[PDB]
C-alpha cells in the first residue's frame, strides 16, 4: 500500500519548524514513491503537452525548506498546475525529502504536477554532487539504484500550448522535428553527447554567432540567431529553461526570446541570488514571481 | 491561436517580490 | 617533426627546483604525443603480456614532483621496465606534466615502458576532479578532447610471466577467461557497468566472502575468496591492483595473495599516507621501495 | 617453471625506504 496522505502530511508537518529538521520515511515509502511515479512518467508521452494556466520552476538541488517557501507563494497543489524543469537533487542538504515531496504531488495529481529531466537527474552526476552521498548515509545503496530507474523515464521536454517550449539545458543542433524527442524510448540513460545530452546541458551565450563549444566540456552554448530561428520553424514564441543560476532569479536572452529560470535562492550558501517562478495565465500572459533572501 | 504575451507589455508589473529570513 | 628528447629533457628540467615550476610545453608538442602514443597503444595488444624483470607503479594523480621521486630511486628509463596501473591525471597540481612525461617516454621505450588504464582516465571522470580544468587554463577545450581520445586507447591489464595479474581496480564477477579482457575493442568509454567498469573500478574488501556492493556506488568488493579461486582458475599466483589510497604505499590482502600499490605519497595533501613502487626480478620475486615524508 | 616469491620469505628486506622533504 501506498499511504500518500501519510507520506504528504508527514513531509509537510515539518513546514515552519526550525531549519534543519529531517524527514526520513520509511525504505518501503520511499520504494513505493518511486515505482507508482515511474509508472507515471512512462504511460505520460515523453514530450509533454500541458495547457495553462500553469506555474513554471526552475532548479531546486536539495534545498527542502526553500521549495516549501515555493509553494506557499505559489499555491499548494492541486491549487496551481505545476512543471519543473529538473536538478531537485544534489548541492543541497535535503535532497530526499525534496524528491519525495515532488514525487508525492506527481502521484496525488498526475494530471495538475509535472516533472522534467536534469542534468543532475542523472546517475553519473548525482553520485558525485552529494545526492547519492544522501542515500548512503539515511538509507541504502539499493535506494538510490532504485531512484536511478525512476529519474531514467523522466520526461525530457514539455511544449506548452504550441508556444512555449520548456527543458532543463538548452537547444540542440541535432533537434529538427519534434519527432526525434518522440522517438526518444524509455527508459534511457543520459548520454555523453547527441540530442538527448544537449536539451539537458546546453547554455545560451551572448557572444556565439552560431553554436560554440561549452565551458563544462559537455554539449554546446547557442546563440540569439539559433534562438530566433528554432522559435520561427516550429511556430513557438518562447524557450524557457534553468540550468544557469541567475541573480535575480529570472534573466532574459535574445530580447526576451528566452528566459533562464532558477527557483533555489541562496544556491548552496555560496551565491547571494533569488529564486524566481514563471507563472503563466490563460492568454500565455507570463508574470515573474520572485523569492529573494534578505 | 493565442499567442505569448508578458505582463510588462499590458502594464502590469511584471515581478512579485516576496522575502524571508 | 617530434623533436622527442626535447621534450623530455624540457620536463626533466625542473628537477630538484622549487615546487610549483610547471613545463609548458607547446599544444603542437603536446597533440603529437598523444596521436603516437595512441598509435602505440592500440598497436600493442589490449591484454599485456610482459616479461620480468620490471617495476610497477600505482596511482600517481598529477603529482609530478613525486613522480619524479618515483624515477630518480627507481632508475630514469631505460634502466628499468616500467608498468603504471592509470590514475596519473587529476588531484594533483600538475597532471599535464605527469601524463606527457609518461607518453614521451610510452614513444621513446615502448617495448621497455608501459601504461594501464585508470578510472581517471575517462571524459566523466577527469572533467571532474581537475584535469580539464587544468587543460583549459594552460591550453583549450581541444586538447582535453585530444587527451581523451588518446586515453580511449590505453590497455586495460597485464600479465607478467603467466603469475602476476595486474590491472588498476580488481576482479570483476563477469570475468571468466582472459578472451574476454581481449575482445575488448579500443576505443572505448569506461562503461557504465560490466567486464571493463569493474577492472577499473572494483576494490578488494575483507568482510565480504564474495561480491558486494561497493561504497563509491560502481563496480563491486570482492572478497579473500574470490581471489583464490580466480587465482586457481587461470594458474596465477599473485594480483598487483592500485585505485585505493593505503599508509604504506602497499598493502596484502588475503594472505599476500593479491597486492594493493599506490605511488602517490601525501595524496593530494589531506593524507599522511606513503608511496611505494613495486620491483620484480627475473626470479618473480617482489621487492617494495617506498617513497615516504617526514 | 617459475614461481612468484616475496623478499620476507627469504630472509631479504622487504621494504626499500627513501625519506624526504
Ligand atoms: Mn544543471
Ligand atoms: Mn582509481
Amino acid at each position: 500500500k501506498l499511504n500518500l496522505d501519510s507520506i504528504i502530511g508527514r513531509l509537510l508537518e515539518v513546514q515552519g519548524s526550525r531549519p534543519g529538521k529531517n524527514v526520513q520515511l520509511t525504505e518501503n515509502e520511499i520504494r513505493g514513491l518511486c515505482l507508482k511515479s515511474r509508472e507515471i512518467f512512462l504511460s505520460q508521452p515523453i514530450l509533454l503537452e500541458l495547457e495553462a494556466p500553469l506555474k513554471i520552476c526552475g532548479d531546486i538541488h536539495g534545498q527542502y525548506y526553500d521549495l516549501l517557501r515555493l509553494f506557499e507563494y505559489g499555491g499548494f497543489p492541486p491549487e496551481s498546475n505545476y512543471l519543473f524543469l529538473g536538478d531537485y537533487v544534489d548541492r543541497g542538504k535535503q535532497s530526499l525529502e525534496t524528491i519525495c515531496l515532488l514525487l508525492a504531488y506527481k502521484i496525488r495529481y498526475p494530471e495538475n504536477f509535472f516533472l522534467l529531466r536534469g542534468n543532475h537527474e542523472c546517475a553519473s552526476i548525482n553520485r558525485i554532487y552529494g545526492f547519492y552521498d544522501e542515500c548512503k548515509r539515511r538509507y541504502n545503496i539499493k535506494l538510490w539504484k532504485t531512484f536511478t530507474d525512476c529519474f531514467n523515464c523522466l520526461p525530457i521536454a514539455a511544449i506548452v500550448d504550441e508556444k512555449i517550449f520548456c527543458c532543463h539545458g538548452g537547444l540542440s543542433p541535432d533537434l529538427q522535428s519534434m519527432e526525434q524527442i518522440r522517438r526518444i524510448m524509455r527508459p534511457t540513460d543520459v548520454p555523453d553527447q547527441g540530442l538527448l545530452c544537449d536539451l539537458l546541458w546546453s547554455d545560451p551565450d551572448k557572444d556565439v554567432q552560431g553554436w560554440g563549444e561549452n565551458d563544462r566540456g559537455v554539449s554546446f552554448t547557442f546563440g540569439a540567431e539559433v534562438v530566433a530561428k528554432f522559435l520561427h520553424k516550429h511556430d513557438l514564441d518562447l524557450i524557457c529553461r534553468a540550468h544557469q543560476v541567475v541573480e535575480d532569479g529570472y534573466e532574459f536572452f535574445a530580447k526576451r526570446q528566452l528566459v533562464t529560470l532558477f527557483s533555489a535562492p541562496n544556491y548552496c550558501g555560496e551565491f547571494d541570488n533569488a529564486g524566481a517562478m514563471m507563472s503563466v495565465d490563460e492568454t500565455l500572459m507570463c508574470s515573474f514571481q520572485i523569492l529573494k533572501p534578505a | 491561436t493565442r499567442r505569448v504575451s508578458f505582463a510588462d507589455s499590458f502594464g502590469f508589473n511584471l515581478v512579485s517580490v516576496k522575502e524571508f529570513d
